[PDB]
RNA sequence: CGCUCAUAGCGACGCUGCUUUUUGAUCCUUCGAUGUCGGCUCUUCUUAUCAUUGUGAAGCAGAAUUCACAAAGUGUUGGAUU
RNA sequence: AUUAGCAGUUUCGGGGGCGUAAUGCUCUCAGCUGAUUCUCAAACUCUGAACAUUUUUGGUAAGCAGAACUGGCGAUGUGGGUUGAACCAAAUAUUGGGAUAAGACGUCUAACAUUCACUAAUAGAUACCACAAAAGGUGUUAGUUCAUUAAGACAGCAGGACGGUGGCCAUGGAAGUCGGUAUCCGCUAAGGAGUGUGUAACAACUCACCUGCCAAAUGGACUAGCCCUGAAAAUGGAUGA
C-alpha cells in the first residue's frame, strides 16, 4: 500500500526567509546564510505564502514515506541554524595525561597535542561554516559553535574519533575529546 | 562413531523390524517413553500439547532420546515435575542398516566391496509421517506457555520442521474440552486412572448401574 | 578525576551492546545487529565492564 | 474498549461518582511533587474527617453526576488542561482544614523537569555558593559577573510559575548546595462547593 | 564447563550442511600404451588467514595470549634420521 | 513385537504400620486376572480397493548394481531445451503456399502491445539440468488471531514508589536487592516483605504499578511470498552472451 499524500509543514520564523527552487532548499537567516538540495526525493518542496513550507509526497509507500519527516526535519535544523545556531560543549577526559589544545582561525582548525602522552600533534581541520574556543570558565572544555548542524556535530565527531587509545583496551583507559552539551542559544 | 543421520534420514526402504529373522539387533537409545507424574488422573491435566512432524522421515532413536531428555530438562528446571505428563508418540521399530566397510589405506584387500552388501543392524529409527505426533504433552492449563518452549527446545534434535499445536481436546483423549466436560456433568464418565471409559449404550442391555455408582 | 567524565567517556565507547555473531559495537538499546554478516541477527549481549 | 485489563477503573469508579455527592466543601489541590512519605503524613489527619478522593482525568466520568447536582468540571476557576490534582473532601473538618494541611510540607531540592511551583529562588550569594562548585556553574551559557567577591550570577526574584520547565543544569546547584528556601507541599487552588465556588480566593495559609 | 555467568572462550546429548587436499565405492574413458612414488626446480591459482595492514570483541589493567571481520597485496626458513 | 497406569486378588514373596504375637486389617510392592492405553511388521492379518516417468531391492550414495509396465536411444534425423544419444514437440521421398506444435517474442535471434503487484539483493531469469539445507532477520508486501484505548492507550518528558518491617530463618557483617520458606495489612489512583546497580549492610540511583502534558489508534504471537545471513577452492567466466 501507498498512500495518496502524506505531507507535513515546516513553520517558518519571521525573520528568515526561503528561498526554494525545484528541491532546493536555500534559508537566509540574521546569523547566516545556509542551503542544502534535496534532489535524492521525488518531492515537492513547496511554501505557502511566508510562514509555512510544505513538504509534500504523492504516492510514496516507506522509504518514501518514511523520507518527508526526514527532509522536514533537516530543513528544520538549516531554519534554527540560522535563527540561533548549535553550539556544541566538548570536554576532555583523561587518566594521567593533560591534553594541550591549539587553536587558531585561519580554516579555525584544533590541534591536540600530549594527548595520552602520544607525541603526534593531531591537526584537524573543521567543517567550513565552524569556529571553536576554549573555555576559560570551565576547566578542561572546548566548545564548538556553528551555523550547521551536520557540519558541527560532524567536526566534533572527527574531533572525538581522532581521540582514542588503540591497541589497548577500551574500557578502562577513556582518554578522549567526547561531546558533553547540544545547546542552541 | 555413528554414521550422519543425512544418509538415514529418509524413509526409501520397506520397514524392518526386529523379528525372528533380523536376529541381533542392538537395542533403542531411548529406553524409556512416558514422563511426568503419569499416575495423574485425567481430570487434573486439561491441557493436550503436541509436537507433530512437517515432513516424513526416519527420525532417529538417538534424535527421541535426546529431544526427550530436552523437553524433561526444561520443564523439570521451570514447574518441576508432576506439572506435566507426556508419553512419546513414536516408537523406534524401523532398523537401520550398515555395509561397513574398513577405513583401512589399503582396503581392496580385505573388504568385500560391494559384495554381499547386505548390512548388519545398527540402531533403530522412528518412521514418522507428515502429520504424525510424535511428543504429545498432557499438563495444566496454566503451563501453555513453558511446554510449548519445551516442545520448540525438543524440535531442535529433530529432523527438519516440527510444529506445536495446541490441541483442542481434553488431553490423551478423542473428546474436546466442551465435550469432555459435557460427559463429566452429565455423569457418563469413569476413573480408568489416567484415562476414561465412557459409559455406553451397549451393556445397556439387562444391566449397567455397576458403572454408575463409580462415574466421575 | 571527576566522576561524570568517566560516565561521559563510557557513554560513548563503553555502554555499548555488541551482537554475538558481529562482534560490533551497538548502542545501548538496540535489539538487532545493524550489518549483514549478523543477518541482522536479534542475538546481542551488553558489553562486559571492568570492576 | 474501555473497563478492562489490571487495576479495573470499574472497582475505582464506586468511588469515583459515589462518595463525590455526599460532601460540602471541598480544596482543589497540587499533586505535582507531592511525595508518599509526605502524604501519609496527611492522609491520617483527614481520614478522621473525611477523604484524599480523586480519580485523576478519570473524572469526566462525574458528567452523568450533573444532571440535578449541576457540578463543574471545567466550568470553574484552573479549567483543568495542564496539571496534576488531588482534591482534598471533609465531612467534619471543613472550615480549619486548611491548617494542618499547610503545615507539614518539607523543603527540598527541586529537579530537572519538575512542574515548578510559584516560590522557587536559584542558590545564589555568598552562602549560596562553594568556591569549588564554582566551576559547574562556569559550565553554563551565562557569563558572571563579579558581586560580592563570588562568581556567581544573582536571581533572586520570582521568574518561574506553575506551568515551565526547569532548565536540567540548574537541578544540582539546588541539590548539591543546601539552600532549600521554600517549604513546598500541598497547594490548594478553589475551595469548591456542591455546585458552586465557595471561596474563588487562594489562601496558602 | 567457565568461582557466580549457557553462548569471552567452549560446548555434551542431537540435528543440518559444505569441501574433494584422506581412504573407500564404482568401472564411464583409456590395455594396436596418457611413462606410475618422492625430491629438486619454476610459475600461477584458492582461502578454509600463520605473519603483516586496518578494525571489532575477551574472563583485553600493562605485557603476553584468545575469538572474529575486510583482507590472498607481500612473506611463509636452515638442518639430523628416513 | 511393545508403553503407561487404574481396579480385583489385595492376608500373599519382601518391607513395614495396625489388635500386645500370626495367610489377620490396609499401602507402594511383586506376581495372576479383567476393562483401558502408546507405537505397530518384507518373511502378520478380520477386512481390502485402482536411458526416462512410475513401481522397485542392495547400497550412506552414485552418471552404482539389479528387476517390473510403458515409451524411447541403439536404428533417427528434424523444430526446441545455448550446448547435448535418450527430455518436450514430432517422426525423415523432392519442394511451394498457409496455419501451427514444443519453445519463445530488448539485441545476438525470426516474433508484441496493454495491465496488477512483489524484488532495491548484484540478486533473479526454460522442468530433466547442472545444486543447496537446518536455523535465523525490527528488509518489505500481503494475512491470521489475541489484547489495549476518550473509566485518557503504547511511546516520549516528569511526580510518587511510604509504614509495621530491617518478615521469618541462617552469620563478623546479609537491613528490598548472596541464599531455604512465606507472601497479609494500613493509606490511597499506586506499592514485590521487592526488576536491578552499588555498599561494613545500608544510603543513593533504579524497575514493577499509578498519575500529570499529549491527542488516536497502539501492542504482541504467528502465517508465508519475494529478498538478505547461513553460503569456502584452486586457469579467467558464464541466466548462452
Amino acid at each position: 500500500m501507498k498512500v495518496i499524500n502524506s505531507s507535513r509543514k515546516v513553520q517558518i520564523p519571521e525573520n528568515v526567509t526561503v528561498d526554494v527552487k525545484g528541491r532546493s532548499v536555500k534559508v537566509t537567516g540574521p546569523r547566516g546564510t545556509l542551503s542544502k538540495s534535496f534532489d535524492h526525493a521525488s518531492v515537492d518542496i513547496n511554501l505557502v505564502g511566508k510562514k509555512e513550507l510544505t513538504v509534500d509526497l504523492w504516492f510514496g509507500n516507506r522509504k518514501q514515506i518514511a523520507c518527508i519527516k526526514t527532509i522536514t526535519s533537516i530543513i528544520e535544523n538549516m531554519i534554527t541554524g540560522v535563527t540561533k545556531g548549535y553550539e556544541y560543549k566538548m570536554r576532555f577526559v583523561y587518566a594521567h595525561f593533560p591534553i594541550n589544545v591549539a587553536v587558531t582561525d585561519g580554516g579555525r582548525v584544533v590541534e591536540i597535542r600530549n594527548f595520552f602522552g602520544e607525541k603526534i600533534v593531531r591537526r584537524i581541520e573543521l567543517l567550513d561554516g565552524i569556529t571553536c574556543y576554549r573555555n576559560e570558565k570551565a576547566k578542561d572544555e572546548i566548545v564548538l559553535t556553528g551555523n550547521s548542524l551536520e557540519l558541527l556535530s560532524q567536526s566534533c565527531a572527527t574531533i572525538q574519533l581522532r581521540s582514542a587509545i588503540k591497541y589497548k583496551d577500551v574500557r578502562k583507559f577513556l582518554d578522549g575529546i567526547y561531546v558533553s552539551e547540544r545547546n542552541v542559544l | 562413531g555413528r554414521r550422519p543421520a543425512r544418509c538415514y534420514r529418509y524413509c526409501k526402504n520397506k520397514p524392518y523390524i526386529k523379528s525372528r529373522y533380523c536376529r541381533g539387533v542392538p537395542d533403542a537409545k531411548i529406553r524409556i517413553f512416558d514422563l511426568g507424574r503419569k499416575k495423574a488422573s485425567t481430570d487434573e491435566f486439561p491441557l493436550c500439547v503436541h509436537l507433530i512432524s512437517l515432513e516424513k522421515e526416519q527420525l532417529s532413536s538417538e534424535a527421541i532420546e535426546a529431544g526427550r531428555i530436552s523437553c524433561n530438562k526444561y520443564i523439570s528446571k521451570t514447574g518441576g515435575k508432576d506439572s506435566f505428563h507426556m508419553r512419546v508418540r513414536v516408537h523406534p521399530w524401523h532398523v537401520l542398516r550398515i555395509n561397513k566397510m574398513l577405513s583401512c589405506a589399503g582396503a581392496d584387500r580385505l573388504q568385500t566391496g560391494m559384495r554381499g552388501a547386505f548390512g548388519k543392524p545398527m540402531g533403530t529409527v522412528a518412521r514418522v509421517n507428515i502429520g504424525q505426533i510424535i511428543f504429545s504433552i498432557r499438563t495444566r492449563d496454566n503451563m501453555l506457555a513453558n511446554v510449548v518452549e519445551a516442545l520448540r527446545r525438543s524440535s531442535y534434535k529433530f529432523p527438519g520442521r516440527q510444529k506445536i499445536v495446541v490441541s483442542k481436546k481434553w488431553g490423551f483423549t478423542a473428546y474436546n474440552r466442551e465435550a469432555y466436560q459435557k460427559l463429566k456433568a452429565d455423569g457418563r464418565l469413569m476413573n480408568d486412572g489416567a484415562n476414561v471409559k465412557v459409559i455406553t449404550n451397549h451393556g445397556t442391555l439387562a444391566q449397567y448401574a455397576k458403572d454408575i455408582a463409580a462415574a466421575n | 578525576i571527576e566522576p561524570s567524565l568517566v560516565i561521559l567517556a563510557r557513554k560513548y565507547k563503553c555502554d555499548k551492546m555488541i551482537c554475538r555473531k558481529c562482534y560490533a559495537r551497538l548502542h545501548p538499546r538496540a535489539v538487532n545487529c545493524r550489518k549483514k554478516k549478523c543477518g541482522h541477527s536479534n542475538n546481542l549481549r551488553p558489553k562486559k565492564k571492568l570492576l | 474498549m474501555s473497563g478492562a485489563g489490571s487495576k479495573r477503573k470499574n472497582v475505582f469508579i464506586e468511588k469515583a461518582t459515589k462518595l463525590f455527592t455526599t460532601y460540602d466543601k471541598m480544596i482543589v489541590a497540587e499533586a505535582d511533587f507531592v511525595g508518599s512519605s509526605q502524604l501519609q503524613k496527611i492522609r491520617k489527619s483527614i481520614r478522621g474527617i473525611g477523604a484524599v478522593l480523586m480519580g485523576k482525568k478519570t473524572m469526566i466520568r462525574k458528567v452523568i453526576r450533573d444532571l440535578a447536582d449541576s457540578k463543574p468540571e471545567l466550568d470553574a476557576l484552573n479549567t483543568y488542561l495542564k496539571q496534576n490534582t488531588c482534591i482534598i473532601f471533609c465531612k467534619d473538618n471543613i472550615a480549619e482544614v486548611k491548617r494542618v494541611i499547610n503545615t507539614q510540607r518539607v523543603g527540598a531540592p527541586a529537579k530537572a523537569g519538575v512542574f515548578a511551583p510559584n516560590d522557587v529562588i536559584i542558590p545564589a550569594g555568598p552562602t549560596g555558593m562553594e568556591p569549588t562548585q564554582t566551576s559547574f556553574l562556569q559550565d553554563l551559557k551565562i557569563a558572571t559577573k563579579i558581586n560580592r567577591g563570588q562568581i556567581d550570577i544573582v536571581n533572586e526574584v520570582h521568574i518561574i510559575k506553575t506551568g515551565q520547565k526547569v532548565g536540567a543544569s540548574e537541578a544540582t546547584l539546588l541539590q548539591k548546595l543546601n539552600i532549600k528556601p521554600f517549604t513546598y507541599g500541598l497547594e490548594p487552588k478553589i475551595i469548591y462547593d456542591a455546585g458552586a465556588c465557595y471561596s474563588p480566593s487562594i489562601s496558602e495559609e
